[PDB]
């Protein structure tokens, strides 16, 4: 059906490439913003048994 | 001591959807020239049942042929 | 109810119910309103973990158990 | 529409990588949205009992 309209397939790469790297951006974004969390809630109640945040540490 | 129920967590960093897909993938370079044919094709010809074509690809004796059938010139 | 087993019970239950749909909020939804809500969430998490914990220690020892009771209440039965 | 055809036909590597990172995600998609399901009905049902 893009060929019944007749335009080069190179726009439609294109397209396809684009959209592919914006659900990469948004995939990237959700990671980092998971990770960023994890992060903040780990260093936010460090302090309610530091024996366990040690043995997080050193296990990773 | 040790908590109930540790387990090994896995490989480090295998596959997964954080990496960069398309240059592990080594589709870069096609997406950095991207980023009509019919043109293109009308450079080589004139203009780009056009119609019953489409419909034929939806589905989806040249001698003798020529001797066959005569075609007034005038 | 004044019930210390109903009010252990039913922290629980928030934890779970309310982190449950919190890790899916935060991959439903995606600058600003990612950070405040990573700590907006901890904090709930983490003063939910403190609860728990000042909760158990108020609850009897093993000492004075039910068949001690029991005990007790036989010599009540006299009187 | 043969020429196209036939032109796109080394050209069907970065369209396919585009559609299989988008069905990645997708699939992956579904997994997620399972597991949170999955906590959002143990809370319902099985704390109930």
């Amino acid at each position: 059906e893009y060929i019944d309209q007749g335009r080069n397939p190179q726009l439609y790469t294109k397209e396809c490439l684009e959209r592919a790297l914006a659900k990469n951006e948004q995939v990237k974004g959700k990671i980092d913003t998971m990770k960023k969390f994890k992060s903040l809630l780990i260093q936010e109640l460090s302090k309610v048994f530091p024996e366990d945040m040690a043995k997080y540490r050193s296990i990773r | 001591g040790p908590f109930y129920l540790m387990r090994e967590l896995p490989g480090s960093t295998e596959l997964t959807g954080s990496t960069n897909l398309i240059t592990h993938y080594n589709l870069e370079q096609a997406y950095n020239k991207f980023c009509d044919l019919p043109g293109m094709i009308d450079l080589p010809g004139s203009h780009d049942r056009s119609l019953i074509e489409k419909p034929p690809i939806l589905s989806s004796g040249t001698m003798l042929a020529g001797f066959r059938l005569h075609t007034g010139p005038l | 109810m004044a019930d210390r087993l109903t009010q252990l019970q039913d922290a629980v239950n928030s934890l779970a119910d309310q982190f449950c749909n919190a890790i899916g909020v935060l991959q439903q939804c995606g600058a600003n309103p990612t950070e405040e809500y990573a700590q907006l969430f901890a904090a709930l998490i983490a003063r939910t973990a403190k609860d728990i914990d000042v909760l158990i220690d108020s609850l009897p020892s093993e000492e004075s158990t039910a068949a001690l009771q029991a005990a007790s209440l036989y010599k009540l039965e006299e009187e | 529409r043969l020429l196209a055809l036939v032109k796109w036909a080394n050209n069907a590597g970065k369209v396919e990588k585009c559609a299989m990172i988008s069905s990645f995600l997708d699939q992956q998609a579904i997994l997620f949205v399972d597991t949170a399901d999955r906590l959002a009905s143990l809370a319902r049902d099985a704390l109930v009992h």
